[PDB]
């Protein structure tokens, strides 16, 4: 999931 | 109300620098990530990048990196997209996007799209595959359109509607999650590779083109799409 | 309140057709001649051809004819331009305009314009104008002068526009000196034969922009490569 | 012929 810190959190 | 404003119509030579903006009024402008997407003949949709507005923080398609800048202004709750050395390749309609929402986000909201003209004068990237490229109905018929991501991605799988003349706008995020104002008839299944929207009965409101997307992996990526039209 | 309201931002694939319009409303239809005009970086204007509603005549600018093809739909008052094998030469705004207004008509009302994109994916004796110079640096209250020098005699045959960034263009001055209601005052256009000026008494802010001069004494008519009036640094 | 336009566009 590599795009969670950036795009979620 | 909610809205990303961007600014109008462009024309330029080719070799020329070019800065587009988007204006967001009726919420607070750091919130959520902006994202750049370049609208091609098919049509077809492609991801460029994307800015965290409250760090300044970006992530790009490798493909635009040295082709185009992204920036934003707090002070003016102003995102900004700059290219350079434009050519031909890039006469295109750009549309600025926010990844907001009720939690888990998605691209909620668009802009309505800045045309760009530049005047001739007087490999591990996940693909999807969209299934059938063509569905001719007739108004009142059931349709089912597929989506098979290149490799497992979860339930990260959201669906697009876009329309002749119009941004494109969200029916579906995280494979089966719906969104609101959108009409019951649009639903979606799946996980990990296949995904599936359905739409209960075809309404002639409906037709233009339905697009998939993940959001998994980098660079964010869109499928070629399916044209829903009415039957002659 | 006329208006001629163009429709949207469109864009296609290469070799495609293309059908554009140009909806009327708050006059008759019939009344004036409708014209197409490309606009492409500088900005530069050209003229594409004329159709008269009333009849059908049509007279096309030669380097167009191949490419388009006018028509007009009286049902619906409304003007269309059809584009053939569209190639990335073609991407670029067009505008619609009528020819009328008091006698002697002139380009008095535009439409908003509408972006062709053709996207790559994933005249021996035409009448030139000369316009000096290109570019005109000043500051607010100064008084200026443009000319526009016809190839050869097109007697009062000469109008002026104003174009502003992400704006139509606006008639100034038709038939070389004779003014429009509404421009203000410190606009005036003199000249007959081949030389001709617009005068700015006194600049202000709001004047920045382009300055087209245009001939309509020969086909196909022709505009000048324009005048580019911007604020001294 | 020095009036050539005057027939399509003023009449």
């Amino acid at each position: 999931n590599e795009t969670d810190v950036m795009l979620l959190n | 109300e909610v809205q990303l404003q961007q600014s109008g119509p462009e024309l330029v030579k080719p070799g020329a620098s070019l800065k587009i903006s988007c204006k967001t009024s009726g919420y607070t402008f750091t919130d959520f990530t902006f994202h750049w997407v370049k609208l091609s003949h098919g049509p077809s949709l492609e991801w460029i990048g994307t800015i965290k507005p409250s760090n300044g923080d970006t992530a790009y398609n490798q493909k635009f990196k040295g082709k185009a800048t992204l920036s934003v202004d707090k002070s003016a709750s102003t995102a900004h997209i700059e290219f350079r050395s434009l050519t031909s390749e890039d006469s295109a309609v750009y549309f600025c996007a926010r990844f907001g929402g009720s939690y888990p986000y998605a691209m909620d909201y668009w802009g309505q799209g800045t045309s760009v003209i530049v005047s001739s004068g007087t490999a591990s990237d996940i693909v999807l595959t969209q299934s059938p490229a063509t569905l001719s109905v007739t108004p009142g018929d059931r349709v089912s359109l597929s989506c098979r991501a290149s490799q497992g991605i979860y339930n990260y799988v959201h669906w697009f509607q876009q329309k002749s003349h119009e941004s494109p706008r969200l029916l579906i995020k995280y494979a089966s999650q719906s969104i609101s104002g959108i009409p019951s008839r649009f639903s979606g299944s799946g996980s990990g590779t296949d995904f599936t929207l359905s739409i209960n009965s075809v309404e002639s409101e409906d037709f233009g083109m339905y697009f998939c997307q993940q959001t998994n992996k980098w660079p964010l990526t869109f499928g070629a799409g399916t044209k829903l039209e009415l039957k002659a």
